[PDB]
DNA sequence: CCCTGGAGAATCCCGGTGCCGAGGCCGCTCAATTGGTCGTAGACAGCTCTAGCACCGCTTAAACGCACGTACGCGC
DNA sequence: CGCGTACGTGCGTTTAAGCGGTGCTAGAGCTGTCTACGACCAATTGAGCGGCCTCGGCACCGGGATTCTCCAGGG
């Protein structure tokens, strides 16, 4: 699995900043937005990594995800 | 019984094994504590603690002084990306900030 | 008097292990006394956390070791993790 | 004859208005989750993710990347702007304390 | 006590902002600095109170206003 | 005879530079603690506080008010500017979701 | 196995403020998820709290206390003045 | 209008005082240490079966790309 | 206020997202099993800390100075 951080088109990208408000998007901002997303998978999907390493299990299920998420004071509800 | 040696030396740690044993048990974690959990809890902080005392006597050494007082623990901290991103949170007395300038600010 | 716990001490000793020159203010030493506490309490909080999800009613080296990999970053982590192994190991031998 | 050729902002406004009120996801399903394969490679080679645990890393993600780009555009009225720069996410960021 | 929210002085507040670095201090920010560190005391304090009421103790203690500043994400080492 | 006449800006980085790398504390210690005294007396009437319990009220509040400053000032340079307004708290403020 | 869930008692308290109107399941997840995580900050809390005073107990004040560290403004005397009608009517 | 020499003032290196907080020592006492003993959580072994992984049609809304110009970032 | 470019708008075209389907097995609960493990109980004992003695590192006080900075003169 390669050149997977291209998956977050642009569209997909301006749809998210349509969401938080934003009038103008930048052609610079894909790259960061990806990197910053990147930056903040690379945290929980670890965390998680280590919670299904420590629970004996082989998956990672989104119940490991919610502690993953709510040690950094990112609590999600809904699961 | 038999000599009562401490197991901070059976570890080979400085940091009491039985202190953290008896705080994990009066803490209110957990029914049981484990054997090898303030061993393990031991390292950690006898770790952590040596990094920051030789990074604070570096940083003793950088302005002279034989002392560590809380602007050379301060120092060490935000110094260190590590430290600055384990103690993003946290707030040190004494301590003040990083003496950083910004590019544009300089004449 | 009254017998308070405290790292005063043992912080002590890690200092001159690693520099026997140097000395430390009381001020510095309630910074590390209160540092200790706190790491202390995260780690602690997070392995009873740990335990409490899997139904697990002790607290063990793993659940140690996974709470020092949740809170410590990157190299930070291993380095406490290969200090934890190697103090565990030793203290079982 | 002239299409009605739309000013710009006039279609992001009606595309503001509609992604504030419904609460369908923006990423796909699919790109997003090899992602996180991709990611968790790196840690864990023979590793497994739910359907529900892909799901739950999206809204997050999708809900931090909203409430930063929140932040972003505030930043650019702040800074006499309309258009959202990188160093306004690296301010933003920042502030935040994530670096 | 009255008029004690101007006891945070102009200069008081023109030497807290060069500890952060700020080049250039506008009329218009010691007023606003005033009332941020007012909102904030308003916070700390008053969870020391409820620290204080629950020991049923009359004056607030260091390791209360400890305890204050670490439930909100800013712990304070030293005390 | 002429005056020195320091031009504005060259004075303020110097306060900067000889007031982050020392460690004494900027609000003095009455006007802090008499402040204290009356917000808590807004909360409960004849409350104490200890001398090391404004100890840490005063060096919390002015490190928070300094990490404060410093995302006050990084958004006037991010604004292209060098003096730091009343909107620039604001924005940093809201960022931080206080 | 059986699972706990805090479904069906929000179900009770929803028809008692709304009888007109109903609630999905993904909603309830969310409600489900919400009770669950403000059980623990408050029981974290009021752990906290009885550890600090050297408490080897929590009681009604103990929770009331959390609830006026953590719920602000007048949220939190809305719930001391319920918590304290709910004691009164227990007794 | 820009480059360079000289001097005013805040800052930095250095000699002498000393003092008060830091380092070292004495008990000793209370919490850390030793041994035994069980209830019991936990590691281990076998079953399974329900959900995830891999590939396949397809079709269709989502996405890359190019042409154009006017709101806007940026320079002064 | 002026420049310009680069990002808003719009479809052509492509291309993979997703719905539905099928097959397999990776492995998480589930149930026994048996087994070391830690709380608790006698019994004990040895250095942590309150306190006291000592002592020296840097705050203080000046003294001096390189040393970086601004104002004035020249090309």
């Amino acid at each position: 699995l390669r050149d997977n951080i291209q998956g977050i088109t642009k569209p997909a990208i301006r749809r998210l900043a349509r969401r938080g408000g934003v009038k103008r998007i930048s052609g610079l901002i894909y790259e960061e937005t990806r990197g910053v997303l990147k930056v903040f998978l690379e945290n929980v999907i670890r965390d998680a990594v280590t919670y299904t390493e420590h629970a004996k299990r082989k998956t990672v299920t989104a119940m490991d995800v919610v502690y993953a998420l709510k040690r950094q004071g990112r609590t999600l509800y809904g699961f | 019984r038999a000599k009562a040696k401490t197991r901070s030396s059976r570890a080979g740690l400085q940091f009491p094994v039985g202190r953290v044993h008896r705080l994990l048990r009066k803490g209110n974690y957990a029914e049981r504590v484990g054997a090898g959990a303030p061993v393990y809890l031991a390292a950690v902080l006898e770790y952590l603690t040596a990094e920051i005392l030789e990074l604070a006597g570096n940083a003793a050494r950088d302005n002279k002084k034989t002392r560590i007082i809380p602007r050379h623990l301060q120092l060490a901290v935000r110094n260190d990306e590590e430290l600055n991103k384990l103690l993003g949170r946290v707030t040190i007395a004494q301590g003040g900030v990083l003496p950083n300038i910004q590019s544009v600010l300089l004449p | 008097k009254t017998r308070k716990e405290s790292y005063a001490i043992y912080v002590y000793k890690v200092l001159k292990q690693v520099h026997p020159d140097t000395g430390i203010s009381s001020k510095a030493m309630s910074i590390m006394n209160s540092f200790v506490n706190d790491v202390f309490e995260r780690i602690a909080g997070e392995a009873s956390r740990l335990a409490h999800y899997n139904k697990r009613s002790t607290i063990t080296s793993r659940e140690i070791q996974t709470a020092v990999r949740l809170l410590l970053p990157g190299e930070l982590a291993k380095h406490a993790v290969s200090e934890g192994t190697k103090a565990v190991t030793k203290y079982t031998s | 004859k002239k299409p009605h050729r739309y000013r710009p902002g006039t279609v992001a406004l009606r595309e503001i208005r509609r992604y504030q009120k419904s609460t369908e996801l923006l990423i796909r399903k699919l790109p997003f989750q090899r992602l996180v394969r991709e990611i968790a490679q790196d840690f864990k080679t023979d590793l497994r993710f739910q359907s529900s645990a892909v799901m739950a890393l999206q809204e997050a993600s999708e809900a931090y990347l909203v409430a930063l780009f929140e932040d972003t555009n505030l930043a650019a009225i702040h800074a006499k702007r309309v258009t959202i720069m990188p160093k306004d996410i690296q301010l933003a960021r920042r502030i935040r304390g994530e670096r």
